[PDB]
């Protein structure tokens, strides 16, 4: 649970082995197993702990997210009492343009496990702050980057971006530079924004070999 | 020290619930009550005489009699490495002939995009750069394009007093930037050498 | 009376040089390297350099960091409270040109659009002493100007 | 009019500049550091500099707020200094000393009209917790000045508070209300450990900050010279004979004690001087009314 | 090349890590007795001037 | 809406781009007095489009600091040393310059400088300097509404003259002729407000009788660009008044009114009395330097020309012509540098 | 039947703007107040919003390691650390043991001068100004060594993927240990004048008290865990690099107050100058990068003698490197606390999406539980000991 101290010396060791083993093999199929309406898919791979190890990553659909994260935070097993972060990425050749990711930790178990759930433009996603507080920011940034609505959240704003901001930046339709710029009039003592003019353009080097292989 | 009085606290709820509860002396980082006169009045001329605040006091009135650290800017400076990255310099052989062979390599390295390469063939039948200028209010100074330059032509020199009074000053273009390497030629040429040892 | 009004004003310029009340708009990396500047080992406040919290109060302003877009009205606001001299001086990249985040939707490319700049200190982040070569150029700025002497024949 | 006002007031102004100076040089002693050298050589000169300069910067008009209380404040700053100084040094006043604590009494106009001027809701309540301090230990001054009565008796033997008789001998029975003086006087003259202002002050809660260039010199000069007028009383009352150095040397000793010293939250030295310094300095007043006669 | 910052033969000389508690010095009991004594003079020497006065 | 060319000779060519700061206007300007009022707002407008000016000044970086801002790297130029009687310093300001705004005016005389001077032997020195080049294709001179010959005032004479000059060494020269000019930093409503507060009495010219037409900055800057984009305004002089005529008793009531003062503190200084108490003082001013104590209101011709109607004549070219809807002075964004002061809700 | 209980209204929704004598950077503060009590903190954030995220997907993976310098100017080779790992497991390289030797100390170094900055700077906002001076000379103690290994004081972008960008200067070492002869010294006189002085013990006793549920639930990390009793260190629990061969001991505390947190970091600073002198005695000889040339530059003069080096040189300071498609989350421990970066490959050679997790940012986002029921000086010693830096908050 909440790994407050206890061994006052010679806890050198990273864990317990059946905590470990636990966490290492039988994660996965242990979570598809008791709650497999959940789950749609699952994936292992390089860990997010460590190189060495292999960690969870799964597949879940909109509705089901307020119930998988409740799942996870309290089932005795597995207790991932964290919420490290929530992203999105953008996937313009999908349908479903939009990949909610949740990063979670497990103190007592030591291990790391990544949730998806992929969503398009006009889908919401259930708010998950009852669940983890730390979300509130986080869905309030997904939100202001990529564009995805997040339902029942207490007051979804606004963060990172200029106020009056409407366009989501980190979509990949979205100009780097963006559409507008700031500058100060002397003829109206104000600060004002004016359509985007670049002095120097920003230069794209194409550097893709037709020979490489690694692109997917 | 780390111990804690059951008066003293910043927070009001915490002073109440001090004040009100015995919660505090099964703590054990707090100060229990001192039990014989003779601490009581320990105690008390502590608090009452502000002993703590002189102990701090002395310590920092060795402040006023230790040596004095610091450094007169215009007279001495500050210790200066070799690979100290600071204004940028192209550099010529000792023939008077340009190492740059534009590549462009350092323009395609750059993480801000400051350099600016366009070349030609020269009439000899050189390939030479017909344009180099780097913006140093884009430079970050991280020194990639002195990594990637195969032939030593752009390097960071030894100079950090280069502030102008106007930002088109700020521009540099080849001619200037051949000047500055002119400039600081035996510096930067002994603080290669030194660094070849390492990389 | 043209000798006098020459001695008054260099009289002037000394005054004004030597005690510079700097604000400074710490944005980013670039304001640590100026807390190192006023620190022990470099002492501005033997140059006559000293910070003032309030722009009433302050000469010179010194934009060190990225300016972005949601700061440049509160950067303009903060320079007009400040009294007429009112000398600006830009540190670092990001302050000069907007620097490595140059082609961003919200970042400023350089304060110099918002508001002027006397000189401008480059680096990532400028080196402390150049920091003092740059408060020095704006000192010599001052020296160089005879306001009174033009007052005289104006 | 008489020729020692000028031989009063001339010393001040000059005290007040390095009195400025020796605060920055002593920083930089605890600092590691130095005093200011590029002003000039010796250093003599740097405030001079401040001053001179001070009247070029270019005046800013009045903006919403009254005129006439604006310029009134620096005037009651500067007449509230002259009049205690010259009052310390060429006047007979058998209750001279209570004379300066009403002169002193005086001092909260000055913050409470400049921060009227601001007209700002927080103003308000930023100008009323400065004064509050300076009321609040006003009262334990005045007990303290109670205790300095009781042994301050003349010749003839009629109680009284001429000040060259309170300095004529040093009573080392008065020394722990002195030590109360020291604290209140810091407190007066807002030093760090009541230094409840920089913190407030650094967003515009209210202080002399509004006043830009003559009106702002004169405040800060008046802090300075209600610091020195402080040192001399301790000197006067607690140390015997008025000494130029031991005046200069408590003034540097609030100067170390500052730098020693973070500062209190409103709440806490508020407490300190009405639960703790009050009571002991009614403690020493009866100690004192009653040691006896 | 072959010839880098190596720790020198031998290793380092140790250094300290812990912190030195140094309260040593002055405690209550004694400034009391003291304060006792210079109160003690203190009221002799009030007896004495207010006598002579 | 569609943009119009600057119509100056090859300017196909050379522009490019938006019309914005980044843009290529094919427009180098010579602004002379671009520190001052007038010229500050010229320089925006020209350099707010992309196009290079140079801004002779005299000796104060200061001063000229917000011209700085002004356009992106490379176009404003500041050139350090000005002076009216240097002929080799102004053929070097006008080198590259294809137009050339004349700004330069005084609104009293000093010893070192007089109105004929600057209002009358710079015109024509200039005139000769840009007319000999050949390059400079647009010539643009400010002046007042109320110049004319036969004017008491002594500025208002000048100014006509010079005008005179200017037009007979270049025939196509365009003399803009705005009303007072209402503005942050302008010499009109801030000498009117520092008149009723900080002023014992605030002396009224006759009964403030005299009629005035004022406008707005942008509204003047505005038509400068105007100006500039058509070919067809060479050669004309064109009366920038705004669009209310105004007594002056009717503004000095408004804006106590705006600024809510308690009552009224302007006094009846009549003519004939200001003659004498100013008549001298003139004479003192022509020996002394600048004094901001004493200054524009406290003379002899200010008196002379708030005792006349500065309005535009019936038949005259003005904003209509420029296809310009001048904004009132009295209501709007105009006044609300005079409502910040006070409007009774503030302090 | 029986009477109703009216209640108060709270008003005076403050502004607090940006404020010298608080954690560096600008910050927007709108906090509702009753009376001298706040009863909300909104931060607003946004205004050192430089859009690093997005411009990470325009730039090569090497190109974009100096974007996590300047994420957090006080700790640059933490933050561009995690990067590196990141770019390091997606492409499967191994890093030499002289390298992670170097990573590990420089780490320890950039922690400490973290630590410095952190209580100093907390210090002078409460109020009390020498062991803000006293420090700043350590602290540049320390960028010498920094200003030696790379050139540049503050951002350095010596940590490269399979390795460090050079080797060790000759003397380095014996100047590092130097400066750790004196460190605990100086310490000692840094600790007296905050510990044990009854102004700062009042000024931050029972401020800002945090509980350990209340840190899982709102994802802080580090001190802020550590404060409060909980025993969780990646460098521990979740090892990196050498750190496990590493010996030291978490430091705890259970209050969760203000001056626990204090402690904490002081203990911290010792722990990292234990780590430095085992890094010291310990270093290995041998490699820095790692031997591969397809992930790593070759040497200069092994381009300028051969052929492949030089068609590999051209490739990666041009093209760079591929990396295989994945997604990974690497965090390491930083000074702030967790600092994380998740990376999607789709095979190319820029990355596809770099999501950085801000340790101050879940911190930040705690501000309004912790600054509850406290009063307006108190936000600068609740501010203090989250210590965020808003370059770092906002990306
Ligand atoms: C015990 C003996 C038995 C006999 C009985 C005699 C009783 C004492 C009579 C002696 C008279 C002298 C007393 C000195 C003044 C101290 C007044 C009370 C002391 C006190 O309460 O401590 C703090 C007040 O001091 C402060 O902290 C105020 C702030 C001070 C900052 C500035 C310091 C200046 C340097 C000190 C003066 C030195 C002068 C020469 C340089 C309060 O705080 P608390 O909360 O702990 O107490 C409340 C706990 N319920
Ligand atoms: N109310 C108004 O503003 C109106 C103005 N006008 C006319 O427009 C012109 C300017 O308007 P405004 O800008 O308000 O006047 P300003 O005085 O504000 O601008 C005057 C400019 O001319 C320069 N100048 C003055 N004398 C000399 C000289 N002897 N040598 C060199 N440069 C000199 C000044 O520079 P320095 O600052 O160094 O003197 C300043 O830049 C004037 O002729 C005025 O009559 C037209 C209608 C109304
Ligand atoms: S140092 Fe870096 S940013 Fe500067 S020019 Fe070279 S590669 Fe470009
Ligand atoms: S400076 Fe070096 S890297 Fe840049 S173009 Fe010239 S040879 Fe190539
Ligand atoms: S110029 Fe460089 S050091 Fe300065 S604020 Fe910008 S990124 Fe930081």
């Amino acid at each position: 649970s909440y790994c407050y101290a206890r061994k006052m010396t010679d806890k050198d060791y990273i864990a317990y082995d059946n905590i470990k083993n636990f966490g290492d093999n039988y994660l996965t199929d242990y979570i598809i197993k008791t709650v497999p309406k959940y789950v749609t898919m699952a994936v292992n791979g390089p860990a997010q702990s460590s190189v060495l190890y292999q960690e969870p990553t799964i597949y879940t659909t909109p509705e089901h997210i307020y119930a998988l994260c409740a799942f996870l935070r309290d089932h005795v097993n597995l207790q991932y009492k964290t919420l490290i972060d929530i992203t999105a990425v953008d996937y313009p050749e999908r349908s479903a343009r939009f990949e909610v990711v949740y990063h979670l930790l497990s103190p007592r178990l030591n291990n790391r496990i990544r949730i998806k759930v992929v969503v398009d433009e006009v889908t919401s996603v259930p708010s998950v702050s009852r669940i983890w507080n730390a979300a509130n920011w986080f869905e309030r940034e997904t939100w202001d980057m990529f564009g995805v609505f997040f339902s029942n959240h207490p007051d979804l704003r606004r963060v990172l971006t200029d106020y009056g901001f409407t366009g989501h930046p980190l979509r990949k339709d979205f100009p780097l530079t963006g559409y507008t710029e700031v500058r100060y009039d002397y003829g109206k003592k104000r600060v004002i924004s004016e359509p985007l003019e670049l002095t120097q353009e920003f230069r794209y080097f194409d550097f893709s070999s037709p020979w490489d292989t690694l692109s997917r | 020290g780390t111990e804690r009085r059951p008066g003293q606290s910043g927070a009001w709820k915490q002073v109440d619930k001090q004040r009100y509860s015995s919660e505090w002396e099964q703590d054990p980082t707090f100060k229990q009550v001192p039990k014989n006169v003779s601490e009581v009045l320990d105690d008390s001329v502590s608090v009452l005489f502000l002993t703590d605040i002189v102990r701090g006091m002395m310590y920092s009135a060795s402040g006023f009699f230790d040596d004095k650290v610091t450094i007169l800017y215009p007279f001495e400076k500050g210790a200066v490495s070799p690979r100290f990255r600071g204004e940028h310099a192209l550099r010529r052989y000792p023939t008077g002939e340009e190492r740059c062979i534009s590549c462009k390599l350092c323009e395609a390295i750059c993480p801000a995009q400051a350099i600016t390469i366009e070349a030609e063939e020269r009439e000899d039948g050189s390939r030479k750069t017909t344009r180099y200028d780097i913006d140093m209010t884009k430079c970050i100074y991280c020194g990639f394009c002195q990594e990637a330059c195969p032939v030593d032509a752009i390097v960071e020199g030894p100079n950090f007093e280069f502030s102008t009074e106007t930002r088109e000053e700020l521009l540099y273009d080849k001619q200037k930037l051949l000047e500055n390497g002119d400039k600081w030629e035996q510096e930067i040429a002994a603080n290669l050498r030194t660094e070849s040892l390492y990389r | 009376a043209d000798f006098i009004v020459s001695k008054v004003d260099t009289v002037v310029n000394w005054a004004r040089a030597g005690s510079m009340w700097p604000m400074t708009f710490g944005l980013a990396c670039c304001a640590v390297e100026m807390m190192h500047a006023g620190a022990s080992r470099y002492d501005l406040d033997r140059f006559g350099i000293i910070f003032r919290p309030s722009p009433r109060q302050s000469d010179v302003m010194i934009v060190a960091g990225t300016l972005t877009n949601k700061m440049a009205p509160a950067l303009r606001k903060v320079y007009d409270q400040m009294p007429e001299p009112k000398w600006v001086v830009s540190m670092g990249s990001c302050a000069n040109g907007g620097g490595y985040y140059h082609y961003s939707y919200s970042v400023v490319r350089g304060c110099d659009r918002v508001v002027p700049v006397d000189v401008y200190v480059p680096g990532c982040p400028p080196t402390a002493e150049g920091l003092l070569y740059g408060l020095l150029q704006l000192q010599k700025k001052i020296y160089r100007s005879k306001n009174t002497q033009l007052w005289w024949n104006k | 009019m008489n020729l020692n006002i000028i031989m009063t007031v001339l010393p001040l102004l000059v005290s007040v500049a390095f009195l400025t100076l020796s605060e920055r040089a002593v920083m930089g002693s605890l600092q590691r550091r130095m005093g200011p050298a590029v002003s000039g050589a010796f250093g003599i000169l740097q405030p001079f500099w401040d001053g001179f300069k001070l009247a070029v910067k270019e005046p800013i008009l009045p903006a919403n707020a009254a005129a006439g209380i604006f310029y009134a404040a620096p005037l009651i700053c500067i007449c509230i200094c002259v009049a205690s100084w010259c009052t310390l040094l060429l006047t007979d006043l058998s209750i001279g000393g209570l004379f300066l604590l009403l002169l002193s009494s005086l001092a909260v106009y000055g913050v409470l009209l400049a921060g009227y001027s601001c007209n700002s809701k927080y103003a308000f309540l930023g100008c009323l917790r400065s004064v509050s301090l300076m009321i609040s230990y006003e009262l334990v001054i005045s007990v303290v000045i109670l205790c300095v009565i009781l042994e301050t008796r003349d010749g003839n033997g009629f109680p009284c508070l001429n000040l060259t008789e309170t300095a004529s001998q040093t009573k080392i029975i008065l020394i722990p209300a002195g030590l109360l003086f020291y604290i209140c006087s810091l407190a007066e003259s807002k030093r760090v450990p009541f230094d409840l202002p920089e913190a407030e002050a650094e967003l515009v809660a209210g202080y002399n900050v509004e006043y830009s260039s003559l009106g702002f010199a004169v405040f800060f000069v008046a802090e300075y010279g209600n610091t020195l007028l402080m040192a001399a009383l301790i000197n006067i009352y607690f140390l015997g004979k008025l000494n130029s150095a031991l005046i200069a040397a408590i003034f540097v000793s609030f100067i170390w004690v500052r730098g020693t010293l973070p500062r209190y939250r409103y709440d806490m030295f508020m407490q300190i001087g009405w639960k703790s310094l009050l009571p002991v300095a009614l403690a020493l007043y009866l100690a004192q009314a009653s040691l006896g006669y | 090349p072959k010839v880098q910052d190596v720790p020198p033969p031998g290793g380092f000389p140790s250094i300290r890590i812990e912190r030195k508690l140094p309260n040593t010095g002055p405690t209550g009991l004694a400034v009391f007795l003291g304060f006792t004594a210079f109160m003690a003079l203190a009221v002799n020497q009030a007896r004495d001037r207010k006598s002579t006065n | 809406s569609t943009l119009k060319p600057f119509d100056l000779n090859a300017n196909n060519a050379v522009r490019n781009g938006p019309g914005g700061r980044s843009s290529i206007g094919g427009v180098v300007a010579t602004v002379f007095g671009a520190n001052g009022f007038i010229g500050s707002y010229v320089v925006n407008e020209i350099s707010k489009r992309g196009n290079q000016v140079v801004c002779p000044y005299r000796c104060n970086e200061n001063k000229v600091q917000p011209l700085k801002q002004m356009g992106d790297l490379g176009q404003v130029v500041l050139l350090p040393e000005f002076d009216i009687h240097d002929d080799e310093y102004i053929r070097r300001a006008i080198s590259r310059s294809n137009v050339v705004i004349n700004c330069v005016g005084i609104r009293q005389e000093t010893k070192n400088y007089s109105y004929k001077d600057v209002h009358v032997d710079f015109p024509t020195r200039l005139a000769k300097i840009v007319a000999e080049s050949g390059k400079v294709e647009r010539f643009i001179q400010v002046s007042e509404m109320g110049a004319d010959v036969s004017h008491a005032s002594r500025r208002l004479q000048t100014k006509a003259v010079g005008d005179e000059a200017i037009m007979k060494y270049i025939p196509d020269a365009t003399i803009i002729r705005p009303g007072n000019v209402v503005g942050i930093e302008d010499y009109f409503y801030n000498n009117l407000i520092f008149q009723l507060s900080y002023t014992i009495v605030a002396p009224v010219i006759n009964n403030g009788a005299n009629k005035v037409q004022p406008t707005y900055i942008l509204d003047v800057a505005d038509a400068v660009v105007k100006i500039l984009k058509d070919k067809k305004t060479s050669g004309k002089t064109y009366y920038l008044g705004g669009p209310e005529t105004l007594t002056m008793r009717q503004i000095y009531d408004h804006l106590i009114d705006t600024l809510r003062l308690s009552n009224d503190d302007t006094v009846n200084l009549r003519y004939e009395l200001a003659k004498m108490l100013y008549k001298p003082l003139d004479t003192l001013r022509t020996k002394l330097p600048e004094f901001p104590f004493l200054g524009f209101m406290m003379s002899s011709d200010y008196a002379e020309e708030q005792v006349a109607d500065s309005v535009a004549p019936a038949g005259s070219l003005g904003y209509k012509d420029l296809s310009i809807s001048p904004a009132k002075v009295t209501e709007g964004l105009a006044i609300e540098g005079v409502r910040f002061i006070r409007v009774g809700g503030y302090d | 039947m029986k009477p109703l209980t009216p209640s108060k209204v709270s008003n005076f929704t403050i502004n607090f703007g940006p404020q010298h004598p608080a954690a560096h950077g600008v910050l927007r503060l709108v906090l509702e107040m009753d009376g001298e009590i706040i009863k909300r903190a909104d931060p607003h954030i946004g205004l050192l919003h430089r859009g690093t995220e997005k411009l990470l997907e325009y730039k090569t993976y090497n190109q974009g390691i100096p974007y996590f310098d300047r994420l957090d100017y006080v700790s640059m080779m933490c933050m561009e650390h995690s990067y590196v790992l990141a770019i390091e497991q997606l492409l499967n390289v191994a890093v030499p043991l002289r390298g992670q030797y170097i990573r590990v100390l420089f780490s320890e170094i950039t922690r400490i001068m973290n630590h410095i900055l952190a209580i100093t700077c907390h210090s002078m906002d409460v109020g009390a100004l020498t062991p803000f001076l006293w420090a700043f000379e350590e602290r540049e103690k320390l960028f010498e060594f920094y200003e030696r290994v790379s050139g540049a004081r503050m951002h350095a972008a010596y940590f490269r993927v399979g390795g460090v960008a050079q080797d060790l200067p000759i003397g380095l070492l014996r100047d590092i240990y130097d400066w750790s002869r004196q460190f605990a010294s100086r310490v000692d006189e840094m600790e007296e004048l905050l510990t044990g002085n009854r102004i700062w013990k009042e000024r931050t006793i029972d401020v800002g008290l945090v509980t350990a549920q209340q840190a899982w639930d709102w994802g802080c990390s580090g001190p802020i865990l550590r404060g409060s009793g909980i025993d969780w260190d990646l460098r521990k629990n979740q090892p990196y690099d050498v750190y496990g061969r590493m010996d030291f001991n978490v430091p705890i505390a259970g209050h969760g107050d203000c001056y626990d947190r204090y402690l904490v970091r002081v203990q911290e600073m010792r722990e990292s100058l234990r780590i430095i002198y085992q890094c010291l005695n310990e270093m290995p000889d041998g490699l820095y990068k790692t031997p591969d040339q397809k992930v790593s530059p070759p040497s200069r003069g092994q381009m300028k003698q051969s052929m492949e080096s030089l068609i590999h040189h051209f490739k990666l300071f041009s093209e760079g490197y591929h990396v295989p498609a994945g997604e990974t989350y690497r965090a390491v421990e930083a000074p702030k606390g967790e600092f994380g970066v998740y990376l999607v490959s789709r095979g190319g050679n820029r990355p596809y999406r770099c999501k950085i997790r801000s340790p101050g940012y879940a911190h930040l986002q705690m501000l309004d539980m912790v600054a509850k029921g406290a009063m307006l000086a108190d936000v600068v010693t609740i501010i203090g000991t989250l210590d965020v830096v808003f370059g770092e908050i906002d990306r």
